[PDB]
RNA sequence: ACUCGGUGAAAUUAUAGUACCUGUGAAGAUGCAGGUUACCCGCGACAGGACGGAAAGA
RNA sequence: AACAGUGGUAGGAGAGCGUUCUAAGGGCUGUGAAGCCAGACCGGAAGGACUGGUGGAGCGCUUAGAAGUGAGAAUGCCGGU
RNA sequence: GUGGGUAGGGGUGAAAUGCCAAUCGAACCUGGAGAUAGCUGGUUCUCUCCGAAAUAGCUUUAGGGCUAGCCUCAAGGUAAG
RNA sequence: GAGCUGUAAGCAAGCUUUGAUCCGGAGAUUUCCGAAUGGGGAAACCCACCACUCGUAAUGGAGUGGUAUCCAUAUCUGAAUUCAUAGGAUAUGAGAAGGCAGACCCGGGGAACUGAAACAUCUAAGUACCCGGAGGAAGAGAAAGCAAAUGCGAUUCCCUGAGUAGCGGCGAGCGAAACGGGAUCAGCCCAAACCAAGAGGCUUGCCUCUUGGGGUUGUAGGACACUCUGUACGGAGUUACAAAGGAACGAGGUAGAUGAAGAGGUCUGGAAAGGCCCGCCAUAGGAGGUAACAGCCCUGUAGUCAAAACUUCGUUCUCUCCUGAGUGGAUCCUGAGUACGGCGGAACAAUUCCGUCGGAAUCCGGGAGGACCAUCUCCCAAGGCUAAAUACUCCCUAGUGACCGAUAGUGAACCAGUACCGUGAGGGAAAGGUGAAAAGCACCCCGGAAGGGGAGUGAAAGAGAUCCUGAAACCGUGUGCCUACAAGUAGUCAGAGCCCGUUAACGGGUGAUGGCGUGCCUUUUGUAGAAUGAACCGGCGAGUUACGAUCUCGUGCAAGGUU
């Protein structure tokens, strides 16, 4: 219900009241990758990328039902709907009627 | 891409063989048998 | 008494409540449920029945 | 064979701190009665018991 | 209450304890369920609690119902030692 | 040495065990088949009441079975024992 | 409708909103073996011939098609025989050849153990098994019947009759039918006798050969002769009813679309779906997932829809095809070596099967009602075709369990008919669990490594890769009490000393000394035995279910009770 590129809002977890953008999808598993949330610091041996290596920082992916859009005209969280615009489907905010 | 034993006894597969199993009505019995059962190696 | 549409679509979906028409009461869903409801049609095709 | 270094099984096995003698006793007493002996733990031998197996008369 | 009685194999009769599941009512439990370990508690027996530790997510009480219903012996079967 | 033949109430050509894939006085595999056995071994929680028999008569009887005798539970006769 | 290049890593290189990956319908390609089919063969390979094409000056090489056997239809020729015929050759044949679903049904052949306490038949059992044929179902089917009536009228299946009749060393046992109640429900076509046409033997006639009308029947019908009645505007149909193609609407199947309502606050917590205090939706409170138990977070659910292309059904149009009823009854037909008889075995007055010989009638005619002889009652043999109700599921779709939960449940929850064993037919295992998320341990130290100790991640590292929980046997380290003059089924009762301090209880641990004391199970007249079994621990492991009989108790109703 959310893809690529969406700006969400986490509601469930460690991290539950923060906000961010996705930044990848993975369909197959149900999760997904939201910057700045469920950060992670993976202890990488010295190998050819990252020649020294050491202790990383980076994101974690979360299940997709853990986060929601965000309604553009209120800001609140918004449960999603589809409508056919001009023979072309488009996301509907429930909360409000507009798109995306 | 398989295992073979004695590919060089000329008895052994005139007499367990394929083709002699197929000359019978009673080889043909045991082959199909042994597809019934799911043998992934029929006869010798 | 012979199983009206509107009453059996409504309360399908409240999880304690059961609609039968008259001739489907039996002794385990009266006894299971703690109350009674009948309409005075049902009452008599009841009672006429036995 | 024995000592030292390395490696490392099997048959068997109710539990067991398992002496000897004279009796008693469903077959033959370590384990019942009466007595006599005996500090604790090992190593190497013997073949007496081995209710060991062989046997076999029958 | 007053007497009388209460050894026991085959066997006959009676009263119960536990286990899994199902139905109804009532509940527990992340402030810690089942399981496992320990204890100097309770009942006439089968058995049942209460505390502490470990465990890390399910379980039990009352009344009924149904059984793949309780193990120390089968030169039992499988595993471990 | 190599390549072959004879198949089970058959072969090894009647006279010979010397055997036919650890199998031979009748091979092996699957099925009838969870064959049959009067023979052998085993049959898992607790307490309460009562409590035997190992004797007679038959069975082709063969440690097996049947009828009396001896045990227990219930209902009547009742007070006969 | 936004990511994607399977599992499944990694590591490269790429594709995609000018629309990929993915899902469904229809197509294309489809090496070699295999019925295997050009010939051969130890299945997965060798070796050919013919025609055309590529290539060489040519030989050698390559590509694409065809080339088995049997059967049928022909066409020629045509061994014996001249034709003919065997045959040969030639053609045309989506012919048939094999497989399986360990199921269901037709046909053929066909055991033994067992039981009858023995064995004489019988039973087991027309079972197991083998062979042949198939179909989605299959034989079964419309009376020369039941049977005794106020008669019913094809077949098949269920209840009942009934575990009765009956058959039975009449013993074990085996075992019907009709009536009655239901499911499903339609019956038809030919031959024969007559009419018309052509030919072929016969002399016309005659008489058969064929083709068109004809007609399907038993309280007989048809032919036949004569009447009306028709050939349509009506009826019927591809499911038997002779036979026989398309076209439109509707509902399905094979992808999918849409789809209501809470981030409520607050507490614990690693995380809230949980507690407490509040609201909402509901034709939707099925289910699964999400960091713990969700109606309102996600996928979804109820309800509505949706198909370019294949299919499955219906309805209509179109299409195709098509007379019935009478009066008679002068004269013909109504199913040939059959119906029935002998002859033997088979089967077993006997009974039938098959062969082995015979051998009628035919409407005023026959066949039956256990035999024969007569009365009456029902039927019409020796031609064919028919759906439905029933049987079973290798499979596909949707679901459901007082079914199992990793020694269970399939042999197989895991790369299982695998690994292994056997020459072969064949036999046949073991083996599930990190964490919510790899965040799966950078860095430092000891060590060749393995493995550790820190540091770090994490709620947990005693969750660190056979990584949830983790019992017992078995193996160890530390310690409180006792133990080197003592004879033992190892405990039990009495009992100082020492050491502790509990679910506070006439407490706990160990015990120098004294008394008593021949394991457990099975079996037997009798066991401590030189009867029997057990190395130890853990798991698994034995009086059920169905149908009859009988007895007791409970409930309902009671001379009635029950389907």
């Amino acid at each position: 219900h959310v893809k690529k590129g969406d700006k969400v809002m986490v509601i469930s977890g460690k991290d539950k009241g923060k906000q961010g953008t996705i930044l990848a999808a993975f369909p197959k598993k149900d999760r997904v990758l939201v910057e700045g949330v469920n950060m992670v610091k993976k202890h990488s041996k010295p190998t050819q990328a990252n020649p020294q290596g050491g202790i990383s920082n980076q994101e974690a992916p979360i299940h997709v039902s853990n986060v929601m859009p965000l309604d553009p005209k209120t800001g609140e969280v918004t449960r999603v709907g589809y409508k056919v615009e001009d023979g072309k489907k488009v996301r509907v905010a429930k909360k409000s009627g507009q798109v995306l | 891409m398989k295992r073979t034993f004695q590919p060089n006894n000329r008895k052994r597969s005139k007499v367990h063989g394929f083709r002699s199993r197929m000359s019978s009505k009673n080889g043909r019995l045991v082959l199909a048998r042994r597809r019934r059962k799911g043998r992934k190696v029929l006869s010798a | 008494a012979d199983a009206n549409e509107a009453v059996a679509l409504s309360a399908r979906n409240i999880p304690g409540v059961t609609v039968v028409e008259a001739n489907g009461i039996n002794v385990l869903d009266v006894v299971n449920h703690e109350k009674l409801l009948i309409t005075k049609a049902a009452v008599e095709k009841v009672e006429e029945v036995l």
